[PDB]
């Protein structure tokens, strides 16, 4: 709410996730989604920011191997 | 992580449910330092993977991790070497097999299907240990098309629109999940240069047409063949040129 | 740690260590150097004495495990033994079978397979002996294959095994092997092998030489005793 | 112990509508909270 | 053959919404052979989109009448198309606040329908409905009564988050009638069903 | 091989690989299973870590015959070889008797395999959990087959993950005068409980079995149960 | 770096003369190719003059399709230069005051403010372009 996003950005995207994330890691993927339209020179953070941002917070190595379920 | 005898010495389960030796067969796939991508397209199969030649004294020409388990049937090893072999052999006994009890061609889903079969006994006997490779299956078949199918040591093996396997998988995976959520029905040219630009983008090597071996299978042609080094370089041409 | 006791565990790291020592094995024993030239392949294996009690010719590192293929070998000589007769009986029963001499990318390939079915169970080691097959033929060409305890086995154009590997590694890179021939090789052989021994350290050595090409008709034989020793003068003269 | 902490937890619901005295409309959302919620 | 229809009835959207309304309507009366394995999937599409349509034009007897028409028709289809066949389009009319008089009569009609399939949890989402159709319409004594039996079938089963919202309309229906101290126990019943489960914000607010 | 018991018994009395067998269970992707009045439904988490993964590819639902379908909770290399030897045993029965194997004597047979790796040489006990539904003499039949060997006749059961909840779940919304549709739906909602994110007709496995047989629900036939439950 | 320069000083005179000759589709691929040179070189002027011209070209001829297109297709091209992308807004906001046609100017008006949005080194012109649309 305190960051000037684009009508493209569809939040709900990166909430039906399912990792376990927390207060600070949103926090943080907002604002990585912020320092990459910073680098662009831009001041609208548009879809392609919070995907690249999610990305890079997150980096949950998979941890778990597909055989046990 | 808790233990109780020799849970981490043998296949036998962990207080929690887990089969630790199986997990660290996982870990040697990385053991070989390689990284392998498999792209399927509309109506073609490509499996990319690097070549690492240390020394000119080495053959180049042996160096490969594509073998071709049928003649409509490649597949692309990574892993230990060794074991990746063993799993190549294998695997073209039960495809020869195959078509000798059956009297045709293996399906793709069930040569990996009896491979994670005989990899599995070795997840439930504690005499074996499992092969610590993993291996990725491309043919086309008569009427789904185009298949790409992952044989893990554990014997897990799903049907992959775009796989990757190695010590580079999870990134692979998230830059090949990106190009499907696009969803584009790519052609021949455009799944080798995904494929090709997955292996690069992740290693970020700029391919040489002598650090890669790509093989692919159409549905044209369905028989696999190993790229020549100047045919790979028509697609890192292409690639660069764009 | 328990760890490295069979050869059925893996390391949590994913490496079984049971292999890994049958490698250092290898690397204890003496240099076995192979180059594949452009009209065939040489061996030469650094053969130390290890008494004046022994006769010229014993512990031979050069086997021929068919009329067409040699076999340089480096690490236990009993393993080393024991895979060269699973590479003649390999030989015999593919002639017996398809009848013509084996290609030596598949007996390179079904005896390494043999290498490696013996490093997955705890009921057998893993062999202690790294080997290289050599072959030469007017179709298939000059090949050099070796094939170490693991079960891996890649082709070469100049391979060495044992202790001085990565020396005479550096050696061989010097030459321009896929240009000169077998008459050139031997003497470069010889020269490699002897600029890889230390005199210092374990001494007394004797050169065993054999080659396979299109000068001994696809037949792999130990160099004769007059190109034996005119290598070795040239060997030893380059070491001023 | 848990019915214990329903009386604590009905006593809390009188004082979310501000009232001194604890009704049966308490105990009885007390109850909820306490035993399906928890 | 119809299949290209709805792509003319699909491009007609951009056009007049009736015009498109013709379209849909045909492929609706139209009948149907043995199995039709892609008519059918058409004209089950068909239906919901005409029914869709129809939520924005406001069309009582084409949307009512429908659901009347198509009686036969469900019976062909599987029943899990079907129930959610009824479902939608009885969902779009009751959506549509236009009130039409007929709106308690197709509602037990489908409930009818639910009971002839047996289909239990179908039904008790349209009692559900008709106990709030009952309460609009003012059949104030009728939505108490169904109501009271839809109350102990629910309590059984705990389906909590619909027994809140029937506990509602019971404590709309009792405070309409002027009867404080009813529509306050079933206020009350509501809330302490509510603070068991997780409320969903409508759910919550229609509470609160 | 190995010719000695790797499982074998605790002071306690307890043969301890079983129960972690049974830990790997309740780590395994939520099995739903129902015996309504006209039928048994099979449901499942089929849920991949990534879209790459195609979902048609490998089936949690598979048959066993005509009339007999499994669905398991835990490991998935596990419960093929079991499938295998599902369908190995069901032939079996065919060939001597040329009757469909009833749905008790395959899971007794299978139960009787699953035994074995707990006491058989040099073998850990399957770490999965079979769900076996079927249809014989006109009456619905649900059982399950634990990694021990132990075979329970259900009439609603959950395995997996959150197995303790969904059984719960199930004693408060289960009757015997259910119907086959009202036991998809239930199934579903058993499902949904211990589901995570959202159920599309692709992330679900719903197998059903009736006089017709055992037929897996294609993902349209699962998209139209989905609709209702929202 | 591998700055063009008289490169493009080549190119850009036999370009103005072949638009006016009528062949335009044609020369805005070469620069499009000259483009795309200079912009992976990473030469600022360069790039900047390219962008410059061609959107003249397209205001000379009266392609307002043209136009519009490509000051779309070069600012969305890979890594785009920031410099060279505010000269061509700031070139094109000139045309916009000629412009005295209200559909063909409104048209520019929206393409060339939706080029501008979000972005800091534009963020000047799009005021303007905004101030400009307000007044119509």
């Amino acid at each position: 709410s305190k960051m000037n996003l684009s009508e493209e950005v569809d939040l709900e995207d990166y909430v039906a996730r399912p990792d376990k994330i927390s207060g600070a890691d949103i926090n943080s993927i907002c604002q990585e989604s912020g320092m990459l339209a910073v680098r662009e020179n831009r001041y609208i953070v548009l879809a392609k920011d919070f995907e690249k941002a999610y990305k890079t917070v997150i980096k949950k190595d998979e941890q778990e191997h597909e055989f046990y379920k | 992580g808790s233990s109780a005898g020799f849970d981490r010495h043998i296949t036998i389960f962990s207080p929690e449910g887990r089969l630790y030796q199986v997990e660290y067969a996982f870990k040697a796939i990385n053991q070989g330092g390689l990284t392998s991508v498999a792209v399927r397209g509309k109506d073609c199969a490509v499996i990319v993977t690097q070549k690492k030649v240390p020394d000119k004294l080495l053959d180049s020409s042996t160096v490969t991790h594509l073998f071709k388990i049928t003649e409509n049937i490649g597949c692309v090893m990574t892993g230990m070497t060794a074991d990746s072999r063993s799993q190549v052999q294998r695997a073209r006994y039960e495809a020869a097999n195959w078509k000798y009890k059956y009297g045709y061609e293996i399906p793709v889903d069930m040569l990996c299907k009896r491979i994670a079969d005989i990899s599995q006994v070795y997840t439930q006997n504690a005499e074996m240990r499992p092969l610590g490779c993993c291996m990725i299956l491309i043919g086309i078949d008569e009427e789904q098309g185009p298949q790409v199918y992952k044989c893990d040591p554990a014997g897990y093996y799903c049907g992959f629109k775009a796989t990757a396997a190695g010590v580079k998988q999870t990134e692979s995976t998230s830059f090949l999940e990106k190009k499907v959520k696009k969803k584009f029905d790519w052609t021949f040219e455009q799944t080798v240069e995904t494929a090709i630009t997955c292996l690069s983008t992740v290693l970020s090597i700029d391919f040489k047409p002598s650090e890669i071996e790509v093989g692919v299978v159409t549905v044209e042609n369905p028989k696999f063949r190993i790229l020549t080094e100047a045919e790979i370089d028509a697609h890192l041409v292409a690639l660069a040129e764009r | 740690t328990g760890y490295d006791l069979s050869a059925s565990t893996f390391s949590p790291d994913g490496r079984v260590f049971q292999v890994e020592y049958a490698m250092k094995a290898v690397e204890n024993s003496s240099t076995a150097i192979g180059i594949r030239c452009k009209d065939g392949v040489v061996f030469g294996v650094e053969k130390l004495v290890l008494s004046k009690l022994y006769e010229e010719g014993s512990n031979k590192r050069l086997f021929n495990v068919d009329r067409h293929v040699g076999m340089a070998v480096a690490g236990l000589l009993a393993d080393a033994r024991s895979l060269a007769d699973i590479a003649r009986e390999e030989a015999s029963n593919f002639r017996s079978n398809f009848g013509y001499n084996i290609p030596l990318k598949h007996l390179a390939d079904r005896v390494a397979m043999y290498v490696h079915a013996y490093t997955l169970y705890s009921a057998v080691r893993p062999f202690g002996c790294s080997f290289m097959l050599g072959s030469y033929s007017v179709n298939d060409g000059a090949q050099l294959y070796m094939i170490d305890p693991s079960g891996v086995s890649y082709g070469y154009w100049g391979c060495a095994i044992g202790k001085a590997r990565q020396a005479a590694k550096t050696e061989i890179e010097k030459l321009q092997m896929k240009e000169m021939t077998c008459r050139d090789i031997v003497k470069e052989v010889a020269k490699i092998i002897y600029i890889v021994h230390d005199e210092v350290k374990d001494k007394a050595f004797e050169l065993e030489l054999s080659w396979v090409g299109e000068l001994t008709n696809g037949r792999h034989e130990i160099v004769p005793k007059d190109i034996r020793e005119e290598a070795e003068k040239y060997a030893k003269e380059s070491l001023k | 112990a848990e019915v214990k902490g329903v009386c604590t937890e009905a006593g809390m619901y009188a004082l979310r509508e501000r009232r001194v005295h604890v009704t049966q409309e308490d105990f009885e959302m007390a109850v909820a909270k306490v035993m399906q919620k928890d | 053959a119809a299949v290209v229809e709805f792509q003319r009835a699909q491009s007609l959207l951009s056009t007049d919404r009736e015009a498109s309304i013709d379209i849909l309507h045909s492929i609706v009366k139209r009948d149907i052979q043995e199995n039709d394995e892609e008519a059918v999937q058409v004209k089950e599409q068909s239906i919901l989109e005409l029914g869709s349509l129809l939520a924005k034009t406001g069309q009582a007897a084409e949307l009512g009448g429908l659901l009347k028409y198509v009686r036969p028709f469900l019976n062909s289809i599987s029943k899990a198309k079907a129930a959610r066949l009824v479902r939608s389009l009885l969902d779009l009319f009751l959506d549509m606040e236009a009130a039409t008089g007929q709106e308690v009569e197709l509602c037990l009609e489908c409930i009818e329908w639910a009971k002839s399939e047996k289909r239990t949890f179908l039904r008790q989402a349209l009692e559900a409905r008709l106990v709030s159709l009952y309460f609009d319409t003012k059949r104030y004594q009728e939505a108490l009564h169904l109501g009271s039996q839809l109350l102990r079938e629910l309590k059984k089963m705990d389906d909590k988050a619909l027994l809140v919202e029937v506990q509602l309309l019971e404590s709309k229906t009792y405070h309409a009638l002027s009867n404080l101290p009813k529509a306050r126990a079933a206020l009350t019943s509501a809330r302490t069903t509510a603070n068991a489960i997780y409320c969903p914000p409508k759910l919550q607010a229609t509470l609160d | 091989g190995y010719s000695f018991s790797l499982t074998t018994f605790s002071p306690s009395g307890k043969l301890v690989q079983i129960e972690y067998a049974l830990a790997a269970v309740a780590g395994g992707a939520p099995s739903v299973g129902i015996k309504a009045a006209n039928g048994v439904v099979l449901a499942t988490e089929k849920k991949q870590k990534s879209i790459l993964y195609d979902e048609r590819s490998v089936h949690k639902v598979e048959p066993i015959t005509k009339h007999i379908g499994l669905v398991y909770s835990g490991m998935g290399p596990d419960y093929r070889v079991l499938v295998h030897r599902a369908r190995k045993l069901a032939q079996q029965y065919y060939l001597v008797y040329q009757e469909p194997i009833p749905t008790a004597q395959l899971v007794q047979r299978v139960a009787s395999v699953m035994q074995e790796y707990t006491q058989s040489g040099g073998v850990r006990p399957f770490g999965v959990s079979l769900l076996i539904c079927g249809w014989n003499e006109g009456r619905p039949y649900l059982f399950q087959s634990d990694p021990s060997g132990a075979y329970f006749a259900w009439k609603a059961t959950a395995m997996g993950k959150n197995y303790v909840n969904g059984k719960t779940f199930l004693e408060k919304r289960y009757n015997e005068d259910l119907e086959l549709e009202d036991a998809i739906h239930t199934a579903i909602l058993t499902l949904k409980e211990s589901f995570e994110g959202q159920m599309t007709e692709d992330n679900i496995e719903v197998g059903i079995c009736n006089e017709a047989g055992f037929r897996r629900l294609t993902p349209t036939e699962v998209k139209d149960y989905l609709a209702a439950i929202a | 770096e591998v700055d063009y320069s008289a490169t493009v000083d080549q190119r850009l005179p036999e370009c103005a003369k072949l638009a006016k000759e009528g062949r335009l589709q044609e020369v805005i691929e070469t620069l499009l190719s000259l483009e795309k040179q200079t912009r992976t070189a990473s030469d600022m002027v360069s790039t900047s003059r390219i962008l410059v011209a061609v959107v003249k070209m397209c205001y000379e001829a009266k392609e307002w399709d043209l136009l519009n297109e490509n000051i779309m297709l070069l600012s969305k091209r890979r890594s785009q230069l920031k410099q060279a992308v505010a000269k061509m807004v700031q070139q094109c906001c000139t045309y916009v005051e000629e412009i005295t046609d209200l559909p063909i100017k409104l048209r520019l008006i929206d393409t060339l403010r939706m080029v501008t949005e979000g972005k800091i080194y534009v963020e000047i012109e799009r005021a303007r372009l905004t101030k400009t649309l307000a007044t119509i």
